[PDB]
């Protein structure tokens, strides 16, 4: 039941401030320290700071001049404020509960991806990926969902509100012309399609876009 | 008893102190014989005074012997404070022999040279052998100071004997006596100050300046809230005992905080450290 | 600070075997008998999960196949036997010195039998042509090993500029990979040709897997 | 200075103690001047005795007023060791005077001075009267100083009835032996305190405390237990506990503190170490 | 040892209200600012489950509606709001003194709207007809409150000798109760009488519910 | 995934020995102490003893002479030994993991019921219960299973091998004539009976009895 939720802006303009709120449940901030760690493809996992039960804050010496962590025990929230955001700060930011009486971190939040760029948020475009005519229907028929032209990360792609879990392969996005393109595939039995409906649900929380696009045969 | 002497000869300061003891009592017998040889005017007093000096040397030797003993339930820290106590009592004995030199000078106040030459050779042997005096740093300091006091007092009495003969002054003996007592008291003041500091459970003077930075390093440790009841004192020479209480977070890493505090105070020179860690409620 | 060096950067280990990951510390992370080194596991698209704390203590609820050992500067994470869900990246974290530092990461690759890629091609959707673009997507699902080649032919001629490649991570159930290649093009270039061929070259079979569609 | 004089003349117990001093130093002056006047080595030795007894009392007041001081960075424990040091120093000084007057007594027994000046040769029963009234009217030393005056009692009788010159040295050595015997217990207590010895009032209850602490749940061993006397009835104790890897450190700390507080330890430092296994 | 007294022995609280359980200790369980008192919840057919340790700290993984308070000898466990899943017996445990001692227990009654029992009647089975005995069983399912009475009329005549009653503990999803009554006879009394009826009176209604069968 | 399973004899003769084995998983005995607690209807929950990682054993002083706890870390097993059992020793015995750095017990085992009596183990008699004839069919039909004549506790009664869990009401046993009588009930839709199989699974681990009696219409 120990659960940490981070909520912050997906896109942050360069040289601006990034503010992330970590909401905790299943434990009290009155006897638990919460760490802040970011993970980037370049610099890996970097420890940023920890707030203690009495409000004591310890920061990484590389971020001491521009980082600030606060909390309020009433609503069980931890506030992560960072200033002078530069292009090398693109990372997934986690709030982690410290393992009691140990230097490790036993519970982590899901993490919020933070993209620092001067570009603009672009809603995604969701297009159907159907097999060409009815050739090679066989027994296992694969259907796709193409998410093209969004910014920034991330988007969640689910098939019929998560009912179809097996055989789903969502692929990592690719950056070109400061836009993102993602592809997802689902394999369903030949008796399933086009007998009953199948849909890819694409959510873009940066632009608050919700698509319930319908896959149909050509 | 037999093994007591072998432990004495094994230890360098103890064997030098036994050298001095045997020499002092041998010359004591010689000069007592010369004393009862119809010359007991003032030498009987001199005999008894260097019996006092031999007693002080025996006090230093016994202090070393007890200092090298093994600790038990009653003396959990050992007997390593015997050197400090010997330095203290030797400084006080030096104050008292300064007072005795003053009384000797007042014996003349306003209104043959052969025991003193052997005293001089004894005391120059002491200066040569005990040059490193400056459990050694406390016993040998007091022993060096006592030997120096006797040395320069004999020098003063010979200066008196040579001034009343060559140029015939009757005033130089009391003035050399007051010079003598003042000089040995000034010389013995630092040892008494250090001994009093040790026996009063004072913070070690060498440790004193490095302690605030140590407290800053401990306060900087992750998950520490406050330091309390920090006490540091000197057990013996270069052995410091330290205690402190730490208030930490309710979920702080007590193992790591203990190891880091012990490291921080080990670099400062604290041999014995006790860190009590208390977990805060909030 | 303390620099943690993890060797190897990637490790391939088959089923039911023993995998060994080493973390090397620049300075000793030991204090008074305790080694303040912690091991994490991060699967694909998941936060790191603590496995071992203080270099030998299993986190409550983790499987008994995970083992830790070592002291001073050299530490070892051992997985025995290696299962399919152990396909993840493993990090070492020290807590002896501020700031906390993490290792570079070691990816454990699950070795399995080679599998033929399931190749499927998809024409550009009519909504994409109405928008003004044309992307042809080829899906290569459940193949092993990871190394694979994708070639695109238009009317029998190879294309190598407008091709974008995206690989998934190794699956936690069947230890296979998925591959997607897209040929993004404009309207006139798409309509000026008829045959679109997706060519898949894999080490399982010398004959490449051909999937194509017309118009 | 005006406020000090009026206060000490209105109280009662302070008045008796200051009477003790002023009379004792006054007759110390008188009997010292009589002794240096004639050849009464024994009398000047008795003078040194109760002179140093008066210095013991006044150094007790001085050490009390010093130990009332507040502790600082240098003196973490305060100045509470000043009373122990003052008692030790005055005991050492009494030992030194006893030894020196022993030396001079043997020297006088070798060749007697044959002065025997009388004048108020009855200074000795005045000394008997004054130390009786001091030890009884005002407040092994409670009766040791009574035996000091009896030495010069017989010397003066022998110094008049027959003029036997051996008597005065014999009284001097007797006084010196009495001085060292009287001083020995205080020196023993001061040496025990200053040597960081375990307090004797705590030594018998310590094994029971160790057994009680060992019985605590999760405690593995007790190590490096050190107890010493800071000042009177103030004991400082330190020990290190090796406990289980998951033992209740809060409860173990509270129970160890309770166990050693019931035994009388005022300052306790319990270090808790978690075992690897 | 330290004796723990829990008051009240039973406590009834409806949905979304506040419940309070008090534990009284014979001696103080306080040490240096910490109270070594722990609260457990034990549902039916389940081991005790830790809720509060050290008298105020919420154990990780339990809901925030549970709260602990107190010091010295007086301790309070507060449930706010009270759900239907909280139907259990709550124990206070001290840890300040050896041996560990637990409280007597406090049962939580979840007040709800009164429900009429659903009564079913079952004649003795043919396998029991071959065994050598007869037993007729009645099932009163999903009724509130707990207080209920069951009467058995043998051919219209009162029978009470072989009446045996078993009460099912209050359920955790609807806060209701169940009630199973049996009547064990030999063959002569079973086959001598023809009509067997089940009569139960509950406070929800006035007319007792009647279930009957023949032969 | 922290589990503690106790395996002990359900029935123990008076003035004999009792041996319970607690197998642990999800944690090591090398850094965790386990407690032993028994719960009886009369005396309630009472603590028995604890074994520490160093093998240190602390006991309740009321059981100091007859109770011994041992373990070995290789097989992750803790052994509970009690001598001279009486009738007041009849209780459910738990092995509980001690909550780390606290005096509580965070994880408890399911417990083993230990009955101390001179009676012998009797296999149960499993008797189906069906409504008489087909009167009052309605929509909700209740089925019962009667477990008569078994000793000692416990018995597990399961509907359709665990698939039938809703509407399950198992009643506590009543000790009559030195034996135990247990009854269970289950409600299924009237269209589901006798449409498909409804079976009564009764397990008696004391006598190793497994019965899969089927319910049939009357
Ligand atoms: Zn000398
Ligand atoms: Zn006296």
């Amino acid at each position: 039941e120990v659960q940490l939720q981070e909520s912050g802006p997906g896109l942050v303009a360069p040289s601006q401030s990034l503010s992330i709120t970590c909401t905790v449940s299943g434990f009290s901030l009155t006897n638990y320290a919460v760490h802040w760690v970011r993970q980037s493809p370049g610099k890996g996992l970097e420890w940023l700071g920890v707030i203690w039960s009495n409000g004591r804050t310890d920061y990484n010496a590389a971020f001491i001049s521009r980082l600030s962590i606060s909390k309020d025990n009433s609503k069980s929230q931890v506030f992560f404020k960072m200033n002078s955001l530069q292009a090398d700060d693109t990372a997934i930011y986690y709030c982690a509960r410290k393992l009691a009486y140990e230097g490790a971190m036993d519970y982590w939040g899901q993490g919020t991806s933070v993209t620092v760029s001067s570009a603009k948020t672009t809603p995604p475009s969701v297009y159907p990926l159907a097999p060409g005519s009815a050739a090679q229907t066989n027994s296992m028929v694969t259907l796709g969902c193409l998410v093209k032209g969004y910014f920034p990360e991330p988007v969640t792609v689910t098939w019929n509100s998560g009912s179809l879990s097996s055989g789903v392969h969502t692929f990592p996005a690719v950056l070109q012309s400061d836009l993102y393109t993602l592809s997802s595939s689902v394999t369903v039995p030949s008796s399933t399609w086009p007998s009953e409906t199948v849909t890819c649900n694409v959510a873009h929380p940066a632009s608050s876009t919700k698509v319930d696009k319908k896959i149909v045969p050509r | 008893i037999s093994g007591w002497f072998r432990s004495i000869l094994s230890d360098k300061t103890s064997r030098n102190l036994f050298f001095f003891l045997c020499l002092n009592l041998s010359f004591a017998f010689v000069e007592l014989l010369y004393g009862i040889w119809s010359n007991c005017l003032g030498l009987i007093s001199d005999s008894f005074h260097m019996f006092f000096d031999s007693t002080a040397i025996l006090a230093g030797l016994a202090a070393s012997v007890i200092s090298k003993w093994r600790d038990n339930d009653a003396f959990s820290y050992g007997y390593v404070r015997a050197e400090v106590l010997a330095g203290f009592v030797n400084g006080l004995f030096l104050i008292f022999t300064a007072f005795f030199i003053f009384s000797e000078g007042v014996e003349r106040a306003l209104a043959l040279l052969l025991v003193s030459i052997l005293g001089f050779v004894v005391n120059l042997i002491g200066i040569f052998v005990f040059k490193h005096g400056g459990p050694s740093r406390q016993i040998l300091q007091g022993v060096f100071l006592h030997i120096l006091a006797d040395t320069l007092g004999s020098i003063g009495v010979i200066a008196s004997a040579i001034m009343m003969q060559n140029f015939g002054l009757m005033i130089a003996d009391p003035i050399c006596s007051i010079l003598i007592a003042i000089l040995i008291v000034v010389s013995v003041i630092p040892l008494l100050r250090e001994s009093v500091g040790i026996l009063m459970q004072r913070t070690p003077p060498l440790l004193e300046n490095s302690l605030p930075q140590c407290y800053q390093r401990v306060q900087q440790l992750q998950g520490v809230y406050s330091l309390q009841e920090q006490h540091f004192w000197t057990l013996c020479s270069d052995v410091y005992v330290g205690t402190l209480k730490l208030i930490v977070a309710p979920d702080a890493d007590a193992r790591w905080i203990l190891s880091q505090t012990h490291n921080i105070f080990t670099q400062a020179g604290v041999r014995q450290l006790y860190v009590q860690i208390d977990f805060a409620a909030m | 600070d303390i620099v943690l060096t993890q060797s190897p950067a990637s490790l391939a280990v088959s089923l039911r075997r023993r995998a060994t990951i080493s973390c090397r510390a620049s300075e000793s992370v030991d204090g008074y008998g305790h080694s303040f080194m912690h091991w994490y596991q991060q699967k694909s698209g998941q936060p790191p999960k603590l496995l071992i704390y203080r270099a030998s203590n299993l986190e409550s609820g983790v499987p008994a196949r995970f083992s830790g050992s070592g002291s001073r500067t050299d530490f070892t994470l051992t997985i025995d036997p290696v299962e399919a869900d152990d396909a993840a990246t493993y990090y070492c974290q020290q807590s002896n010195e501020d700031p906390y530092t993490f290792g570079s990461g070691t990816k454990l690759e699950i070795k399995r039998a080679d599998a033929a890629p399931t190749v499927s091609i998809f024409p550009p959707s009519s909504e994409q042509l109405t928008s003004g673009g044309a992307s042809v997507v080829c899906f290569l699902n459940n193949f092993y090993p990871k190394d694979i080649n994708v070639k695109w032919k238009i009317d029998g001629s190879e294309r190598q500029n407008g091709v974008l490649n995206s690989w998934t991570d190794q699956d936690s159930k069947d230890s296979t990979y998925s591959m997607s290649s897209t040929l993004t093009l404009t309207k006139d270039e798409y309509e000026r040709h008829n045959s679109y061929t997706c060519e898949a070259t894999h080490k399982t079979s010398t004959s490449p897997i051909v999937k194509s569609f017309n118009r």
